[PDB]
């Protein structure tokens, strides 16, 4: 009948949890769903638009961060935002100061450590929305899965979001496959695809609705809307 | 249970808090003076934890100025860091402005400026203890002062404050004349202070001081006219039981 | 319940505080020579996994003053820490050591201001420091949470406080001065394991304890062997 | 005292052609009657088809230059990469210059 | 009850005080938005207390520039907030860069104003405690994707719409829009659309006292349509519905 | 420096002000009033520092006014030059003093009687029966010292201070083209516009 | 909402806090000021009473602000002082800056306006004091003014405040003729105040006085904080043993 | 018993025990001090095949002499490690040489105390194994969400903490003399092993790291490679 | 859900709400304008009169030579609004010259009732008020009301305070939007008979201040208002 210990972002529960966080990553569940996956020439973002009304846009969730980097987002537009936007600095500080791209080992890290703080102090709340992002340093291609708990784990690929599920299987599976698409792109995407359409249920995915972005040994970051990914349908 | 706990007013007047700070007053040890025509005198019981500890280092009277000292009834901690501001106060906001050492009732004010601070203001709990101050300056002679912990002060020709005020405060009614020298006074001090035990009675089981005359010894130094010295007197475990003779 | 007076004046989170100081498990007492100090502790190491040197109630506060504190180790470490400083930063700005009976002024002070401010949670612990100045020799002098310190010609810390003390008090109704009558620390020392193993009903091997000795301006904590050696001494002369 | 400024010589140039523009400018670099390099570009591009050259004091100069660098990127960034039209980018850099008005960067800029 | 305070979070993860600042929104007075290719409508239903109010004093459409437009529902404090900073946030950029600000790049930053809104603040300073209880019709036209249209959520959250309707009789219009809006309406076209959805989910007798209407367009700017323009627009409007 | 006068007489005071604005070389306006009037009847002419001048004048008027509407009931010459005074005497310690010399003619409603403040930059004040601040006192301060007359009617001044500037236009350098001319009294404030035809 | 806070606001527009403060007041002594056409009044009864209390080498209602006003408390002692003493300083920067004695009216209202803030803000509670404003300035004359904690403050012919003041306000009412010389309200300030009394009857010792006065002969004005002497003297002439 | 400051009737912190027990709940560490240097090593737990290997690395260096491991809140140990990142790196500007590990301990135990005192923050939420060397040996010491810590002979936290320290208790006796600097390793790596038997249902990977003035050379360096292949495999014999 | 700084379920700030209660509470002030006029209405709360007539205050207050403005509410509280007011009068005419626009006023004075409603540890002023007077340079009268949440509004006559609900009634069907009151005289007139129905007779009740362009003003004396009282129930009396 009660619950006390889910108060502030700030109190344990007799065993050793957070409740708020915990919720954070309801919230999490509860937007669009959007994929990830890697290889060893490029990274892909797969996202599913989502409008409000028939008469408006659909919410864009990929952003770019830099040439070689960039995410995907499964909740929240403004925690997104905010994330995403204190990450594009990292990046700057470190192009200006030491002249070097970002690891993205390290881009985790930072995004750790930020949203880390919200679960320590009083006050605030903590992040909702979660982040797959993907990048190309010299350490070849990468794909990092985040969560508002500060978790980051680099992944082989992913999905996030309302039944997130089925692409995640269908990536476990097709996953000795895609590791070994090295040098083309339009493979991978359709692999990709294929991985989220294989989570769909209002209905199939149309020019607006998708959309998808890619980076890799030769090609910066750049994200293709509408009517560009046409072909991929 | 009320709308006490917190600084603010309950539906008469009646601050909250406060009250239950008074508490710790009437319930701390039992402490008087009494000002005297020629000299005054203050004096508290020295209840001991226990007969392992030198009781002999922790002053209960204690020296303001060389020519204001204060006793307490309450919190212990309370008066021993109170005192050492107090003091400070008594030099930065008047002696480093003046050039001399200030009256009684000013440096009271501004002690109980100090009192005040500590209420109007949430997150700090006030003082649990009531200071009564005696002292003297040129101008006014010889003063007797309280201090609750509520700020507020009043002028005194002498009380108590503690487990036995009740009775004590009658007591004293009963002994007071305007004519009075600090023997006097002294004397019935103890008399007053007797009842009030419950432990002994010897010397070093009593604090006493008093405000009463100029110790050109106590100085240290000797050629400058005006300076004199100081008039606090803290009578020492001799000097006492010794005056429990003539009753 | 929170920092602010009871109906009675009594703010039990200071009197709560006071169990917390016991609960540790450990008994520490102390003893005045005539040209040295000493403070006996118990030194119960459970867990067959760590490592008798870490550990330890007793640390080196100065040149000359140590500290023991039957209270838990995190809260120790820190009044540790911020007393250690607060002399180091003196000696500084005056001229001459800090001594005993000052240190333990500042840090009641201390724990009093935190108390009436709300600026943290008093620590639960009672800090009894003890050495010798060249003003009024063995010094000793003890601090409570609840801001507070006084003096003792001997006193105890511990589950088993009264017991420790009745038997000292005895001892001194009888000896009738106000510290112990000898010259040599290695026999004052002998003489406290003596009061206090009396006062357990408990017997101690060579690092069941923990003891610390104030000398003329030169304190020391006593090491595992040199310890032994001691009840070496009193076996046989008992 | 310390003297927080220098000249490195260096001759640029700017002509507006009809339909183009060139932005030219020599590769020496000095100090006193010494040299520096033989080699040592002045002109840059921003992308955005836009160049842009410092002369005056190098180190002021590069620095403007990167810190307008990254003003571009930035601009990209809150405006869905639209296109800096030059005219925009002057107006930009007067701020950045005038940031620093009184400590200058001791330079003559042309883009 | 427990779980409306802020920044705590419901178990099923949601935020309402968010939701019912929305639910604010609700109370003020209905505004209709249409984007055709030809220029933008915006148009709202007054509502006022008494006769001896004067309309014009009712700023529920006002100016942000020569080239954006803008209406607002619900909390009119609020609103003067709003309405101030994206006034300064536009001119700013006109200083900076000497050209026109992105109807949406300017939305982007009156969104961004919305969401900064701390409890004691886990990291960032935010001085002012809870969200807005207002939302945005923003109407505008860049030459980068021509008329624009937006609606600005207390959330932090937009949308671009081509026809969008807020206030109090949202679904009324909103169900209405959903089928009369397509592209190729002209702008005298839309006119007569606002000016008949309101009228019908309107309360009173419509006329220009109860309604104030505006448009914008590349040509001449954010106008504000006078009293008379309005007037007569009833009547080819009430006329037509007479036959079919 | 520039011209500023005063002259308190019977039962009104007089301020002269020399007219022109001079920027290095050219002579910019040459009828500009170096005068603000702070409330119904009390004046103050200035002269100082190009920008510091006609700021601080303004800001001490503002000040006034608002005292004035705030207590409904206007505020005495006296209390006003020593306001004035205040303010200069911590300009001339702050970061950047205001360097600006003044007059202050008031009529003391309660006391019936007119009341002069000459006071200088430094924060320097003194009620006078007559003034000049800068150079301008030198060349006049002798013929004052002899004609004056505490009784004097306010044409009588008038006359006087006439003389006096005919002296500063024969002995003075410079050119102050001409002067405005202003009387506080019972009444309030008017100027004597026919000071060009006179 | 109920009671708590300062902050809050009954579903009324009432302030609860306010007006048990501004209530708090039926507390203190009862404090008196009167007008004539001539000179003003302050009288006030003492509390705290025992019999070991001087009073001589102090006071406690009575406070003289300025040379030419006087107050009269009644509220928190603690309180008071404060005030007191800003109130004082505030006087004298009016004297520094202008150079001349500042009015009644101006100082009264600065003091409602602190009392007033403290009515406003989370953090502080609101003074529990009343004060009974007397004085002189050439601007309005005479002046008796008053202010409760509610920072509002009021011009009275003659007013009382604390204890039993309805009982005591409505002995006033009756004989009051505006020009009353001071003497015959000095008199009527006893016949007000004895009629209101817990003590078996009206003792010196248990009283505070003082009163403002100009002319011709003093040119300015002088006011009286009364000493024990003249008190217990005034008192027979108003025949009383 | 909710906030974070307070006391118990009886002199209690829960909030702190409560801290403990989502410590345990964690993954689980440990650590061993022999002949001279230190060995870890902690349990990454594979919980899809979707997870790049020899990735994720649980194990820190500090300085560039320090292992640093720990399990319960995998951020608040990140956090934890930034601060002793600075203490160290700005003592060592300070005093230029490197940061002595007894005192090291302190720096973080006294961060970590603070947690336990204002209840605006929560306490730190995991237990932590580390050690290094210097002039006067090697040390090793764990650091608890109460703040205190010690210096053990060996350590252990997080879910299995049993396992490992009877699995201690052992070499202790056998080897009182400190185990082989090479064994060492090996000897953790099965330590490991045998105590994982919760998560048997889901397979991991096991990561190592130490300390030796003869084998890392006064440094800290990850054990991967050959070294740590046989130090499995020595493992999984004995697994049987 | 009421102690405001939080939404009620259907999106509102009850204390906010509560505040204007206390407008309520208090006296009653009302304006109204002509086409060279605005007159500011008033009553008084003669309750214990037994207090010199002379210096105790009276609602209508100067802002700057050409605006005034009124209240109904916290009498504590409109003074310190009224200061803050008067002070940015002059910070506007000292950093611009131009003296202020009537709409500009209001606004800030609304900005300040707004501020106090934002960060918690504050609470709102229990004040509503009429603002009135002639901008620099214009003949156009201009009438505003702002209420304590921080909205502003102009009116053609408006009434704020206790029982306002009825005059307002009364105003509705007497003030013609079409014409305004033309002569002054008679547009005191009327502002004078809506007072009349909460009055309860004696012009010893009513407050009326006056207010032209060109920075004129002046307030009115008993017996000018009694002379109304008088011309008014004349022709009630004749109907
Ligand atoms: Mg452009
Ligand atoms: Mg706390």
């Amino acid at each position: 009948f009660r619950n006390n210990y889910d108060g502030d972002t700030v109190t344990f529960s007799p065993t050793g949890r957070l409740f708020q966080v915990e919720y954070a990553l309801e919230a999490i569940k509860q937007g669009s769903v959007t994929v990830g996956l890697r290889s060893n020439t490029h990274a892909v973002l797969v996202a599913l638009k989502r409008n409000a009304d028939e008469l408006s846009s659909y919410q864009k969730k990929i952003i770019k961060c830099d040439e070689h980097m960039g995410l995907s987002l499964a909740g929240l537009a403004p925690d997104a935002r905010v994330l995403s936007n204190y990450l594009r600095q990292q990046c700057n500080y470190s192009s200006l100061v030491f002249n070097r791209k970002l690891a993205v080992e390290r881009a985790g890290h930072l995004l750790c450590d930020k949203a880390q703080k919200n679960t320590q102090s009083y006050g605030g709340r903590p992040y909702g929305v979660g982040l797959l992002i993907i990048g190309y340093d010299k350490s070849g291609a990468h794909l990092l899965e985040f969560q508002p708990s500060g978790n980051v784990t680099e992944l082989y690929g992913t999905a996030i979001g309302a039944r997130s599920q089925g692409a995640k299987t269908y990536l476990e599976r097709t996953l000795d496959t895609f590791i070994k698409i090295d040098g083309n792109p339009d493979e991978l995407i359709k692999a990709g695809v294929e991985a989220i359409s294989q989570s769909l249920r209002d209905e199939s995915l149309t020019v607006d609705n998708l959309s998808i972005a890619i980076v890799g040994k030769d090609t910066p970051f750049t994200i293709y809307d509408g009517e560009a990914v046409a072909k991929y349908i | 249970r009320y709308s006490f706990s917190l600084t603010t007013f309950s539906p008469s007047g009646k601050l909250g808090q406060i009250d239950y700070a008074l508490t710790a007053v009437k319930q701390g040890v039992t402490s008087l003076g009494i000002k005297a025509t020629n000299g005054v005198v203050i004096a508290t019981e020295k209840k001991s934890s226990s007969p392992l500890a030198m009781s002999e280092t922790l002053s209960k009277v204690s020296l303001l100025t060389p020519d204001i000292g204060a006793v307490y009834s309450g919190m212990g901690p309370d008066y021993r860091v109170l005192v050492d501001k107090s003091r400070k106060v008594a030099h930065t906001s008047y002696k480093r402005i003046y050039g001399e050492y200030p009256p009684t009732k000013l440096l009271v004010s501004e002690v109980a400026k100090i009192m005040q601070e500590a209420t109007q203001s949430g997150g700090v709990r006030p003082f649990g203890v009531s200071l009564l101050i005696a002292g003297h300056d040129e101008f006014n002679g010889f003063s007797l002062y309280q201090v609750d912990p509520s700020g507020s002060y009043f002028p005194w020709k002498a009380t108590a404050i503690g487990k036995g005020s009740v009775a004590a405060k009658t007591f004293l009614e009963k002994r007071w004349n305007d004519e009075l020298e600090l023997e006097d006074a002294i004397h019935i001090a103890l008399l007053t202070l007797k009842e009030s035990v419950e432990g002994e009675f010897n010397g070093d089981t009593i604090e006493l001081a008093i405000i009463g005359d100029e110790n050109p010894d106590l100085l240290g130094y000797t050629g400058i006219p005006t300076d004199k010295g100081p008039r606090f007197r803290k009578l020492t475990s001799q000097e006492i039981n010794d005056r429990l003779e003539a009753l | 319940h929170i920092t602010i007076f009871s109906p009675e004046g009594r703010l039990y989170q200071v009197e709560y505080a006071f169990k917390a100081t016991n609960q540790t498990n450990i008994n520490s007492l102390a003893v005045r020579g005539k040209d040295c100090t000493v403070v006996i502790s118990q030194k119960k190491v459970p867990d067959k996994l760590l490592d008798p040197t870490t550990v330890s109630y007793i640390f080196c506060i100065s040149r000359t003053i140590g500290m023991v504190v039957n209270g838990p180790i995190p809260d120790a470490r820190n009044a540790a820490l911020r007393a250690k400083a607060e002399a180091a930063e003196f000696r500084y700005k005056y001229g001459y050591d800090m001594p005993c009976d000052v240190l333990a002024k500042r840090m009641a002070n201390l724990s009093q201001i935190y108390t009436q401010r709300a600026y943290m949670r008093p620590l639960g612990v009672i800090l009894t420091f003890v050495s010798v100045d060249e003003e009024l020799g063995p010094s000793i002098y003890k601090t409570d949470p609840a801001g507070y310190y006084v003096g003792y010609k001997a006193t105890a810390t511990g589950p088993k406080q009264q017991e420790i003390t009745t038997n000292l008090e005895n001892h001194f109704k009888k000896s009738k001065i106000d510290h112990i009558n000898e010259e040599s620390w290695e026999k004052v020392v002998e003489f406290a394991i003596t009061h206090m193993i009396d006062a357990l009903g408990t017997e101690f091997s060579k690092n069941d304890l923990e003891v610390g000795v104030a000398t003329k301006d030169k304190f020391f904590t006593l090491s595992a062997e040199n310890i032994e050696e001691r009840l070496v001494a009193i076996a046989e002369q008992d | 005292q310390f003297n927080p400024y220098g000249d490195n010589g260096g001759t640029i140039l700017g002509i507006a052609g009809e339909d183009f523009a060139v932005l030219a400018g020599d590769t020496r670099n000095i100090t006193d009657y010494s040299i520096n390099s033989r080699y040592e570009p002045k002109v840059f591009d921003c992308g955005d088809n836009i160049v842009m050259s410092a002369n005056g004091f190098a180190a002021d100069g590069d620095a403007l230059v990167k810190r307008f660098k990254n003003s571009v990127k930035w601009y990209h960034f809150d405006h869905n990469d639209k296109k800096l039209s030059i005219n925009s980018a002057a107006r930009n850099i007067q701020h950045l210059l005038y940031g620093k008005r009184f400590f200058p960067y001791y330079v003559h800029t042309i883009i | 009850e427990y779980d409306r305070g802020v920044s705590t979070f419901s178990p099923e993860g949601r935020l309402f005080q968010v939701e019912y600042s929305l639910e604010a929104i609700k109370l003020g007075s209905t505004a209709i938005g249409i984007a055709t290719k030809e220029g933008v409508v915006l148009g709202v239903e007054k509502r006022a207390t008494s006769p001896l109010l004067e309309s014009d004093s009712i700023e529920k459409i006002v100016e942000i520039d020569r080239h954006i437009g803008c209406a607002m529902s619900g909390l009119t404090a609020d609103a003067r907030s709003m309405i101030e900073h994206a006034r300064t946030a536009a001119v700013t950029h006109n200083l900076y860069y000497d050209e026109d600000i992105n109807v949406e790049s300017l939305t982007q930053s009156v969104c961004d104003l919305a969401l900064r809104f701390g409890e004691g603040a886990s990291g960032e300073e935010r001085l002012m405690s809870r969200p807005f209880g207002v939302a945005l019709l923003i109407a505008g036209h860049d030459a980068d994707d021509g008329y624009q249209l937006f609606h600005a959520e207390p959330s932090g959250t937009f949308y671009r719409y081509n026809a969008k309707a807020i206030g109090s009789g949202s679904e009324g219009a909103q169900a209405e829009l959903l089928n009369e809006w397509h592209s190729s309406l002209t702008l005298k076209e839309a006119e007569l659309l606002v000016l008949k959805i309101l009228k019908q989910v309107m309360e009173e007798k419509l006329d220009e006292n109860n309604a104030q209407l505006s448009c914008i367009t590349k040509q001449d700017g954010f106008k504000i349509y006078d009293n008379e323009k309005t007037a007569e627009l009833i009547k080819e409007l009430k006329e037509k519905e007479a036959a079919e | 420096m520039d011209i500023i006068l005063g002259i308190r007489v019977q039962d009104s005071v007089i301020l002269a002000s020399s007219k022109a604005v001079t920027r290095g070389i050219s002579v910019l306006k040459d009828s500009d009033d170096k005068t603000r009037q702070l409330s119904p009847h009390t004046l103050m002419s200035f002269a100082g520092e190009a920008g510091d001048t006609v700021q601080f004048a303004e800001y001490i008027q503002a000040n006034i006014q608002l005292y004035s509407i705030r207590e409904d009931y206007e505020l005495s010459p006296q209390a006003v030059s020593s306001f004035v005074r205040q303010e200069l005497a911590k300009s001339i310690r702050s970061r950047r003093p205001y360097q600006v010399n003044v007059l202050i003619g008031g009529y003391d409603k309660k006391k019936n009687k007119p009341e002069l403040y000459q006071i200088d930059y430094l924060g320097t004040k003194v009620e006078l029966p007559y003034g000049a601040h800068g150079y301008s006192g030198f060349y006049t301060f002798s013929l004052l010292d002899h004609h004056y007359r505490p009784d004097m009617t306010t044409e009588e001044g008038l006359d006087l201070l006439k003389l006096c500037v005919q002296e500063l236009e024969k002995r003075m350098p410079m050119d102050f083209k001409g002067v405005i001319v202003k009387i506080v009294d019972k009444d309030g404030i008017r100027q004597v516009d026919d000071f060009q035809a006179q | 909402r109920y009671d708590s806070r300062t902050t809050i606001f009954s579903p009324e527009g009432r302030l609860y806090q306010v007006e048990y403060a501004l209530e708090s007041i039926s507390h203190a002594g009862t404090a008196i000021g009167i007008m004539a056409s001539d000179g003003i009044v302050l009288a006030a009864e003492r509390k705290v009473t025992s019999t070991l209390l001087e009073q001589d080498t102090s006071t406690e209602k009575l406070y003289k602000l300025n040379d030419k006003i006087a107050v009269a408390v009644a509220g928190l002692t603690a309180d008071a002082e404060i005030l007191i003493n800003t109130a004082r300083i505030h006087a004298q920067n009016y004297l520094k800056t202008y150079n001349e004695d500042i009015p009644v009216e101006i100082l009264v209202r600065r003091l409602s306006d602190i009392k007033q803030g403290y009515t406003q803000h989370g953090g502080l509670r609101p003074f529990g004091v009343s004060f009974i404003y007397a004085g002189y300035d050439d601007r309005y004359g005479y002046q008796l003014y008053t202010s409760n904690p509610s920072g509002n403050y009021t011009g009275w012919k003659a007013i009382s405040v604390g204890a039993n003041t309805s009982a005591a306000q409505t002995l006033l009412q009756m004989d009051y003729k505006d020009d009353m010389k001071v003497d015959d309200a000095i008199e009527l300030a006893l016949k007000t105040l004895s009629k209101t009394t817990d003590s078996s009857a009206l003792t010196y010792d248990r009283l505070e006085f003082a009163t403002i006065r100009k002319g011709a002969n003093d040119g300015e004005v002088y006011q009286k904080i009364f000493k024990p002497q003249e008190i217990k003297d005034i008192l027979v002439k108003t025949g009383i043993t | 018993d909710l906030s974070n400051s307070v006391f118990s009737p009886d002199g209690r912190n829960f909030q702190v025990e409560y801290a403990v027990k989502a410590v345990e709940n964690g993954t689980t560490s440990i650590g061993i001090k022999c002949n001279d240097g230190v060995v870890f090593a902690v349990e990454k737990l594979i919980t899809s095949k979707l997870l790049v290997p020899q990735k994720n690395v649980k194990i820190q260096v500090v300085d560039r002499h320090i292992g640093c491991v720990y399990s319960g809140l995998i951020p608040d140990g990140r956090h934890l490690v930034n601060r002793g990142r600075e203490e160290a790196a700005s003592f060592k500007k300070l005093y230029k040489t490197p940061i002595p590990i007894p005192a090291f301990a302190d720096r973080l135990g006294q961060y970590v105390q603070a947690h336990t005192l204002y209840n605006s923050v929560r306490p730190f939420g995991v237990s932590t194994i580390f050690g290094g060397v210097d002039k006067n040996g090697a040390h090793l010491y764990m650091l608890e969400p109460s703040g205190s810590y010690w210096g053990y002979k060996g350590a252990a936290t997080g879910k299995g903490r049993q396992s490992a320290k009877a699995e201690l208790e052992k070499l202790v006796d056998h080897h009182p003399e400190g185990l082989s600097a090479r064994e060492a390793v090996k000897q953790a790596a099965k330590i490991i092993y045998l105590a994982h038997e919760d998560n048997k249902e889901k397979d991991f990977e096991l990561e190592i790291s130490w300390c030796s003035l003869s084998e890392t050379n006064g440094l800290h360096k990850f054990v991967k490679g050959d070294l740590l292949q046989e130090a499995i495999d020595f493992a999984q014999k004995e697994i049987n | 859900d009421r102690a405001l700084s939080i939404f009620s379920p259907d999106g509102h700030i009850f204390q906010v709400e509560y505040a204007l209660e206390a407008v309520k509470r208090g006296t009653c002030a009302v304006g109204v304008k002509g086409k060279n006029c605005v007159v500011l209405g008033c009553e008084r709360r003669s309750t214990l009169k037994l207090q010199d007539t002379r210096i105790t205050p009276s609602k209508v207050s100067k802002i700057d030579s050409h605006v005034v403005l009124s209240f109904s509410g916290l009498n504590a509280d409109s003074r310190i609004l009224i200061e803050k007011a008067r002070v940015e009068a002059q910070s506007h005419r000292l950093t611009l010259e131009d003296p202020v626009t009537v709409e500009y006023l209001t606004r800030y004075v609304a900005g300040v009732q707004q501020r106090y409603t934002q960060s918690g540890g504050v609470r709102p002023f229990g004040v509503s008020t009429l603002i009135a007077g002639f901008d620099p340079r214009d003949d156009e009268p201009k009438l505003y009301q702002t209420e304590p949440s921080g909205i502003y509004s102009s009116w053609s006559a408006q009434t704020i305070g206790r029982n306002s609900k009825t005059v307002r009634e009364f105003l509705e069907k007497n003030y013609d939007r079409k014409e305004p009151p033309a002569t002054v005289e008679e547009c005191v007139k009327l502002t004078v008979r809506s007072l009349l129905e909460v009055v309860q007779t004696g012009a010893k009740n009513i407050e009326i201040t006056v207010v032209k362009p060109d920075s004129d003003i002046v307030a009115l004396s008993s017996e000018e208002i009694n002379q109304y009282v008088t011309q008014i129930e004349q022709e009630k009396q004749e109907q």
